[PDB]
RNA sequence: UAUCUGGUUGAUCCUGCCAGUAGUCAUAUGCUUGUCUCAAAGAUUAAGCCAUGCAUGUCUAAGUAUAAGCAAUUUAUACAGUGAAACUGCGAAUGGCUCAUUAAAUCAGUUAUCGUUUAUUUGAUAGUUCCUUUACUACAUGGUAUAACUGUGGUAAUUCUAGAGCUAAUACAUGCUUAAAAUCUCGACCCUUUGGAAGAGAUGUAUUUAUUAGAUAAAAAAUCAAUGUCUUCGGACUCUUUGAUGAUUCAUAAUAACUUUUCGAAUCGCAUGGCCUUGUGCUGGCGAUGGUUCAUUCAAAUUUCUGCCCUAUCAACUUUCGAUGGUAGGAUAGUGGCCUACCAUGGUUUCAACGGGUAACGGGGAAUAAGGGUUCGAUUCCGGAGAGGGAGCCUGAGAAACGGCUACC
RNA sequence: GAUUUCCAACGGGGCCUUUCCUUCUGGCUAACCUUGAGCUUGGCGAACCAGGACUUUUACUUUGAAAAAAUUAGAGUGUUCAAAGCAGGCGUAUUGCUCGAAUAUAUUAGCAUGGAAUAAUAGAAUAGGAC
RNA sequence: ACCCACUCGGCACCUUACGAGAAAUCAAAGUCUUUGGGUUCUGGGGGGAGUAUGGUCGCAAGGCUGAAACUUAAAGGAAUU
RNA sequence: CGCCCGUCGCUAGUACCGAUUGAAUGGCUUAGUGAGGCCUCAGGAUCUGCUUAGAGAAGGGGGCAACUCCAUCUCAGAGCGGAGAAUUUGGACAAACUUGGUCAUUUAGAGGAACUAAAAGUCGUAACAAGGUUUCCGUAGGUGAACCUGCGGAAGGAUCAUU
């Protein structure tokens, strides 16, 4: 028998899935960014949490350990590569004010759709 | 067969420990020599990894030592006399480690005659000097002096017969040798 | 379980060996020989995966079968021989050896000597005292006994295999300023000198060695070695001379040059 | 007790022979080892006139391995003690230490006097008996 | 991502539980079920029972080839290529499956073998083996049986076998064969006995013993075994050799002998050169196999300290017949009551002994939480037990081996 | 001018303050009266060791060695994304070059090192107390 | 023996709440979400049930230890109309 | 014109006791019987080597009349050995069988005495007000039933007040 192979959830269900202001939100997202159901939408959700706490984790270090100081500079150099962070600001905490507006942006139908090359975000 | 384990062995605190493996091979144990006196017969045993060991029994001559002088000789083993495990083994005389057994003593004393020149207590010039640049030490204790005259000494065996397969042993000599011999004419 | 085993699955092989994870179910086990298992580099692995001259066993099998190999002299032609530190390994013609020696890393590099490297060697001994007839002799970290050895050899030596005659060219004393390659621990592959010993008289001796760059660490006696004099090292350093670049610079340093 | 040879054998020192036709003193020479790790041979062990194959200043029984002190809760059984251990057992849910007691069966030499308060240290020695594996090396009497 | 809510009540505030909620390498079931990658899968109750198939055999240039097999030699008339079967040497003690038993037991962290064994690969490592040693002696390499095969068959049947004829070993069983010196013994001989010798035997390992060593803090002065070295024997003699560990009766060496006598090449394939002299005379590599020990590795075996669920509606347990230690001996490869004969009465325990159950193999780990914490872990990695319950044993270095046997259910 | 003359905070080391803050047999003597005119042989055995006279135990804490993988966190990487995996990338590609395959976690028990802040143990009292 | 002033050790009493408590109330029920003085015992929804059984003491009635199966969604405490 | 209790009747389920020298499963061992392998005491079928040794006599070398020297198909007999099976005197491992003892889990059992479940059963009204005899807690009796009574105690009383 060979060694087993990992995988993780990569969505995560909210505590509260029965409540009538997030399924607003989530609903109206999903509507004006054109999107199936909100299973992708939890996905980002949780990612975005786990970054953000990452995040949280690091600033919680102290300065100048160079432990916080190369994971700081990782993250924020991939989370700028990804594009979702914005080049100008970068100090490991508008990571913490980042939402998944940005994330839902770097999907392939609105970057279509900001360029001009489809009309809609279904077409 | 025999296992030398300790699961069957009852626990220190004194709880009866429950069995947990059976017997295994490395861990066996074999019968008693029981090394008598007779027609000389030696069986090979297989031991783990090779190493065939001689297992003795009924042995007829063996080899014994003078530490004191410092001579050994291949002498006949007579009988035991004293064993200061247990008297059964005397009584059935065998012979084991660690027994004092009469010795026929008569190569020792023709190497005394051949090699000093003088009696125990009852020609070439080449023996004649070599006794003369040997002697001041031709002196023999009161005891040894006296078994050498009578014959049979008394010897104690270093070697294991059951192991070893031949019988090697040392004459008993000063305070071993007085306090054994107190042993055994206490009767 | 009664009796020796005769195969290793690949999840419990070293990690410094460096192999694909899966590749199928089963790791190569080496053969009994010169060092251990653990510390081992097999021919099989190391011309299959770390050097790539090769693609499959079969093919491996093939290369040392053709006569073309001649590991520390003999030709050799088990695949699983347990090749460890300090040995050559000579490559046919064309003078290719690449003496096996870890890297910063902890794992084996592949740093390409030349034919007096290969023609020469350094062992550490572990043991020595008279034999048979009384003849002294020296055993080695790789496992050879040399009859007649030098006076002044102690435990904790180094000596030069001239590996044609098998006898020793010169020795090391172990004293102060001595370059070590650790051999083993959480410090493979760091280059340092030798300043202060522990008496340790209870057992397991250790020394505070310093590297060249201020880096203070000490190892266990039982996990070093002395390659050479200060400044003067007897063996070919590979690149990065057990520097132990720290992580954030030596990422900078990849970045820059790419 | 105080008379050396009172068993059926005659217990000496194997391989220690004293020539009968010499007369330098002290007759039989008692052999005696060094035990190491800075621990000191009694003075009357050098001139002592037991055998005890089993202690380690005069036999082959090594004191290789740890060195462990414990106090003596038991004499009567014979040419050995028992030492008690007392340590203490954390656990990391209470963040409370908790008190446990250890008795382990340790071999005296008769050079050392032991009575019941004082302490000793003994070391790791060869399986002497089912149970006892220790070898007491120095004691410190209260 | 340190959070809630509904419910005793005409109504209020508390304790309190029930339910809703989310997750589960946690399962089972119902309704459906287009596509890529991936993957568990008779563990939960029965470690219950199994029809039928397979899963351990193996040949290189280099152990044995008269197959009544296949062909070819043109290098060969003793043999050469391939090659059934078989003998021989190894492997079958690896791997795979399950977690029944097991609660200081396994196991994990961490130690020791100065208390043991070890095929295998790697590196070294036998000038002595004729012992009335002038015949008792093939060392140009010697003895014997046997497998396959050819004929007789028995049985209904099985990896069933008996008689006849043969034949080979890297099959069994024997066996000698190379310079010397030094050192020990006996000892003629010369005896001028300061005293010196012809001569002979002994002189490698493996085993059994016993002894001497195996050293190794500084420094002086009168005398003795026979003057020892060499001399006015007044006496000078200083030089003196010894490895390792914290530790040794350590490794090692020398003596006196011992061995139903252990080894010290009666083996195999290629290539073809030199010395004379023209003798199949004498010297000549690559290796393979085998072999006596030591080291390394593969390891195995015990073993130091700590750590394991719930129960006292388990308070004393063990100690006849082994229990706690010693003395001496047997067996093991080794230390050890592992067993034996004697002696002493001892050993653990409210700091949870001992007994009971575990629907308990342990660990590495998994699920779930601010922190703490709770539950699970048979299962892809390590270690441990098992081949239906026991118990015994051969071979084998390594097995109480079960896809190895014997005995009872 | 990132640096020296630095003024302030912060933890460290040695010495004097009755405070040996374990010490004796030898190699060299260290801080050296060694004297050379200020490199000239010996200022005081630790400045370097061999060693030996003794070490009350600790509980605790700091650091460190050793701590097999997968698995946990997590670096790098266009498996088309991702689950992943441990590759790949760049060419003059007729010849080839080449970065990587990290870094941390390991409770408790065991081993070594600085502390006597806190919590116990014993010393000398009809003195056989120490010099 | 009384009266004035002080003090220690007790039975206690009255107005208030710096505070505690769900409230009734408490100078201790306070110094407990600003959570840690030392320490023993008892309880985890109401019934079953202080029952059965296993032990133990007692002449006896009984005393000590002490469940499980099964059932329910309310059993309860303080105050208000 | 509330709330609520107890006895009894009907229906189901649960648990306990219960005669049955209770029955089955597993663990441990009292004793007896006791297969088999192992180590030893013997055993000797059978095979087989060596040394002489008689042996009728071919042929040869000799005599050359007989007769002598040598082995050949063969069988009396005498020793020197080696392997050596069947069986088997003794010791230990002792599987297993019979008989019991002890411990852990289970379930049948006539009947007895309890608990619980319920929109609609009969009798009384015991408690919630001073519940119409003020309640509650121990102890001992009586009654179909809640309950009553004697003794002691408590207010969770219906009394914070007699200078």
């Amino acid at each position: 028998p060979r060694a087993p192979r990992t995988y993780s959830k990569t969505y995560s269900t909210p505590k509260r899935p029965y409540e009538s202001s997030r399924l607003d939100a989530e609903l109206k997202l999903a509507g004006e960014f054109g999107l199936k159901n909100k299973k992708e939408i939890y996905r980002i959700s949780f990612q975005l949490s786990k970054i953000r706490r990452a995040a949280r984790d690091l600033l919680t270090r102290d300065e100048k350990d160079p432990k916080r100081l190369f994971e700081g500079n990782a993250l924020i150099r991939r989370l700028v590569r990804v594009g979702v962070l914005s080049e100008d600001k970068k100090k490991l905490d508008y990571v913490l004010a980042l939402k998944v507006e940005d994330f839902l942006e770097r999907r392939l139908q609105t970057q279509v759709y900001k360029l001009g090359l489809a009309k809609s975000v279904h077409h | 067969g025999i296992s030398r384990d300790s699961r069957h062995k009852r626990s220190a605190t004194g709880a009866k420990r429950a069995q947990f493996r059976k017997k295994r091979k490395f861990e066996l144990g074999r019968q008693p020599a029981n090394t008598k006196i007779g027609a000389k017969r030696i069986h090979s045993v297989r031991t783990r990894g090779g190493n065939k060991k001689y297992r003795a029994l009924r042995i007829e001559t063996g080899n014994f030592s003078w530490a004191s002088e410092g001579i050994s000789k291949k002498t006949r083993i007579a009988g035991v006399v004293y064993h200061p495990s247990n008297n059964e083994l005397v009584r059935t005389n065998t012979l084991t480690k660690a027994a004092i057994v009469q010795i026929d003593a008569t190569p020792f004393r023709q190497w005394f005659e051949a090699h000093y020149g003088q009696t125990l207590g009852k020609k070439s010039k080449n023996a004649e000097r070599k006794w003369a640049a040997r002697a001041a030490s031709a002196k023999i204790e009161s005891s040894v002096e006296s078994q050498f005259s009578a014959g049979r000494l008394y010897a104690c065996i270093s070697s294991r017969p059951g192991q070893s397969g031949r019988c090697d042993g040392y004459i008993l000599e000063g305070e071993e040798l007085a306090f054994y011999l107190r042993r055994l004419t206490a009767k | 379980a009664r009796g020796p085993k005769k195969h290793l699955k690949r999840l419990a092989a070293p990690h410094h060996w460096l192999l694909d994870k899966l590749s199928g179910c089963y790791a190569p086990r080496p053969s009994a020989g010169p060092h251990k298992l653990r510390e081992s580099l097999p021919l099989i692995v190391f011309l299959r995966n770390r050097l790539k001259y090769a693609l499959n066993g079969r093919e491996v099998k093939a290369i040392l079968m053709q006569r073309h190999v001649k590991v520390d002299g003999k030709v050799r032609t088990d695949t699983t021989y347990p090749a460890g530190f300090m040995d050559v390994i000579t490559l046919d013609a064309t003078n290719e050896n690449f003496r096996l020696v870890y890297d910063v890393k902890g794992r084996f590099a592949v740093h390409r000597i030349t034919d007096e490297e290969a023609s020469y060697k350094l062992g550490k001994v572990k043991k020595v005292q008279l034999g048979k007839k009384g003849v002294p002799y020296v055993v080695t970290h790789d496992g050879r006994t040399i009859r007649y050895p030098d006076p002044n050899i102690k435990v904790n030596d180094t000596v030069k295999i001239d590996l044609a005659s098998g006898k020793i060219t010169d020795f090391i004393k172990f004293d102060a300023g001595k370059l070590v390659y650790v051999t083993g621990g959480r410090n493979l592959g760091r280059i340092g000198t030798i300043v202060h010993k522990e008496r340790h008289d209870g057992g397991f001796d250790l020394v505070h060695i310093k590297d060249s760059l201020d880096n203070t660490f000490v190892t266990r006696l039982n996990n070093v070695f002395v390659i050479g004099e200060q400044g003067k090292p007897y063996i070919s350093l590979p690149k990065g001379k057990g520097i132990k670049l720290s992580i954030a610079e030596e990422r900078d340093r990849r970045r820059a040059q790419q | 007790e105080l008379t050396v040879q009172s068993e059926r054998a005659f217990q000496k020192q194997p391989h220690i022979f004293n020539n009968p036709k010499v007369k330098t003193s002290k007759r039989t020479k008692r052999w005696y080892k060094n035990a190491g790790l800075g621990f000191k041979t009694p003075k009357t062990a050098i001139e002592g006139s037991y055998i005890d194959k089993k202690c380690p200043f005069t036999g082959l029984v090594s004191i290789r391995g740890k060195i462990l002190t414990g106090t003596v809760v038991s004499t009567k059984m014979h040419r050995t003690i028992v030492i008690r251990r007392a340590y203490l057992h954390y656990i990391p849910k209470y963040n409370r230490y908790e008190k446990r007691h250890k008795n382990v069966p340790v071999h005296v030499s008769p050079a050392f006097r032991v009575q019941v308060g004082d302490i000793v240290t003994v070391g790791q020695c060869r399986p002497i008996s089912k149970t006892v594996r220790f070898n007491v090396v120095k004691v410190s009497a209260a």
